[PDB]
């Protein structure tokens, strides 16, 4: 759900939305880096976990439409790039 | 202290209330982007020589 | 299975002139051959080759001719003269694959069953070489069969021998790049990196754009491959990523300043000895 | 006097000259010194007391206080003045410094092979 950034989250968010007691998460977490479906790593003293990659799942005409958005303004900027490089050294080797 | 201050020549801050200046700690320029100004102002007269 | 192909450039010029040699003969929009090589390791090497009669119409996908014993007795012909090389492969030079091609593999697999199929575009527009490489393998998967028969991409390149090697370097009289050095390391590479990465963005969009709407025959593995590249770039703004990009740099010029340091003295001492050359000669002329 | 942030004495000055009343321009200067010292405080300390505020500025408790905080921001607490804070933006950025480095090393190149 998160984005791809910001996605540290705390163990009391996870025991609502899991309806489970905090006390609990870190053996659910344990379990579910141990089958590889989430991978990430936890803090204990803060109460908090760190995911970074995630299994991928099918997703819809709808969804898609801002991976093709994305990749649009990411193209735009190696375009520029090259315009300035190719620019910029022009005498070095023309 | 306060003509001192607007013209970044120290950061200190002020209690007025109290009196005492406290002074904040900058340590650590090797990291910040001066150095490699530094560098380059003279590799540049380097070159031209 | 096989890890890299290195071809050389004689089967290049080979097919450059068998292509035209067939436009002679008919309106064929391809053409066909054999390819003889051998092997290191995982390694193949590959080096000569000869064409063979082929034939088809596009009335349909299912209507074409390949002549089984002009090739069996050449590669008769040619092993009386070389016995190293062995039959390896096949090419043709359709700019991207047909829906038959397959099914020609399973013909000449009899010959070699590690048979692998190479690609020579005739006619370059693009900085991409003109080679592909494809090996066929069966794979598995959830439903519809219990395995599809597949093409699957395997790296090649251009090498050369000693002697071909100075064959080719008489001919190429006229261009070369000024200096090797810093500027062709620069313009020979970085420029054409950023050109080729824009057209692989710039296939990706054409493709998606024809997945939004079009035929869009939805493939779930291009979404999820999608999804891992999309996850795999990098947060730049990060503090600790900057304190150390700089503790790097900051410590690379050093270097650039010590040696522009040493090469100015150095060009300082030769001025002074030309000028002292200079002043003590020109007097014995009165 | 002026030079520096040594204020005191100007005033005491305004009321000591010795040609004339002189009040033309010292009061172009009160004003301009008001105006100054305003926005001095500004980033010199976080927290003022609203008398000394008023005491420190050399007005007396008129509504021109009032009016002077008005005329800016200074929104004022029990008996507390809010510090305007920020200074944190500029830092942590690299791309600019991308771009012109890229520039400066090109530079570099640029004379450094081809006969000049």
């Amino acid at each position: 759900t998160r984005p791809a950034n910001h996605r540290q989250l705390t163990f009391e968010e996870i025991a609502k939305s899991a309806k489970i007691t905090v006390n609990e998460v870190e053996l659910l977490v344990m379990k579910a880096l141990s089958v590889g479906l989430v991978k990430g790593s936890i803090d204990e003293v803060d109460k908090r976990v760190h995911m970074t990659w995630v299994q991928p799942r099918v997703l819809d005409l709808q969804q898609i439409k801002g991976m093709k958005d994305r990749l649009e303004f990411w193209c735009t900027d190696v375009k520029s790039m090259e315009m300035l490089v190719e620019h910029q050294a022009h005498d070095i080797l023309t | 202290v306060a003509k001192a201050i607007r013209d970044g020549v120290i950061e200190a801050s002020i209690n007025h209330e109290k009196g005492y200046v406290q002074s904040k700690e900058m340590i650590d320029i090797y990291s910040t982007r001066e150095p490699q100004l530094a560098f380059h102002q003279r590799i540049s007269f380097c070159l031209d020589i | 299975a096989v890890q890299k192909v290195v071809v050389h450039p004689l089967v290049l010029l080979s097919v450059v002139d068998h292509f035209n040699r067939i436009g002679k003969v008919g309106n064929q929009k391809r053409v066909v051959g054999v390819l003889l090589g051998s092997w290191q390791k995982k390694v193949l090497d590959v080096s000569n080759s000869f064409a063979v009669p082929f034939d088809e119409d596009d009335k349909d996908d299912s209507v074409w001719f390949l002549d089984h014993d002009y090739l069996e007795n050449m590669y008769g012909m040619f092993k009386k003269v070389n016995a190293r090389e062995r039959i390896v492969g096949w090419y043709h030079t359709g700019p991207k694959l047909h829906k038959n091609d397959i099914a020609i593999n399973e013909l000449m697999k009899r010959y070699c069953p590690n048979s692998v199929l190479v690609i020579i575009d005739v006619k370059p527009k693009d900085l991409g070489l003109p080679t592909e490489a494809y090996i066929s393998v069966e794979e598995v998967h959830d439903d519809g069969t219990p395995t599809s028969k597949t093409f699957e991409h395997v790296t090649s390149e251009i090498g050369a021998e000693e002697a071909e090697e100075v064959g080719v370097e008489h001919l190429l009289r006229d261009i070369k790049d000024t200096t090797v050095g810093t500027l062709s390391q620069r313009i020979t590479n970085q420029v054409h990196g950023l050109k080729g990465l824009n057209s692989k963005l710039l296939d990706i969009r054409s493709y998606l754009e024809k997945v939004a709407t079009g035929k869009l025959p939805i493939n779930h593995q291009i979404i999820y491959q999608l999804q891992d590249v999309f996850n795999l770039l990098p947060d730049v703004s990060l503090q600790e990523f900057v304190k150390a990009f700089y503790l790097k740099t900051n410590d690379q010029m050093v270097v650039v300043y010590l040696a522009s340091l040493i090469r100015s003295v150095v060009a300082l001492h030769n001025l002074i000895n030309n000028k002292i050359a200079n002043r003590d000669a020109e007097k014995k002329e009165g | 006097y002026l030079m520096e942030g040594s204020y005191n004495k100007v005033f005491l000055a305004k009321g000591n000259i010795p040609a004339e009343s002189y009040t033309f321009f010292i009061d172009i200067l009160l004003d301009t010194i008001r105006d100054e010292i305003a926005g001095c405080i500004e980033k010199a300390y976080e927290k003022i007391l609203f008398t000394e505020a008023t005491r420190i500025l050399f007005f007396n408790t008129p509504k021109k206080m009032t009016d002077y905080a008005k005329k800016r921001g200074w929104v004022l607490g029990p008996n507390n003045y809010y510090s305007f804070a920020s200074q944190q933006q500029k830092p942590e950025d690299t791309t600019i410094p991308s771009t012109e480095l890229a520039k400066q090393v090109i530079e570099y190149a640029r004379q450094l092979e081809m006969i000049v």
